[PDB]
């Protein structure tokens, strides 16, 4: 039972979070 | 004092601002600015 | 002077953990791999 490393929380990048409000605001 | 009261007379009315305020109040009517909507636009 | 310049990035990576960013396994991991990289070519030509 070692250091089971956890998941690396990565900073989602400019172009996929614009197109994921891009959905967001598509979708309203 | 004629050609006094001629020449600034002509050079009064070529000072007259009404026409620039008239312009300005058409142009903001033709443009007829909303602030509403989503405070984020993409 | 090895032992002085990890000592350095010893009190920089408690700085670090000071402040509380994200991610400390992944980025003094890669860290450690590099000074590992560079600890074998310096082991390599000091051995040479």
């Amino acid at each position: 039972r070692k250091l089971v490393h956890d998941k690396e929380l990565a900073a989602e990048d400019e172009q996929v979070f614009l197109m994921k409000q891009q959905s967001l605001l598509a979708k309203q | 004092g004629q050609k006094l009261k001629q020449d600034g007379d002509s050079f009064r009315m070529k000072l007259n601002t009404q026409e620039i305020f008239d312009d300005w109040a058409r142009k903001v009517q033709q443009r007829n600015l909303g602030v509403s909507g989503r405070i984020f636009t993409i | 002077t090895f032992s002085e310049i990890l000592n350095r990035v010893q009190k920089a990576v408690d700085d670090l953990n000071l402040h509380s960013y994200s991610n400390l396994p992944i980025w003094v991991n890669k860290l450690d791999m590099e000074i590992e990289r560079i600890l074998g070519v310096r082991l390599q030509a000091g051995l040479r």
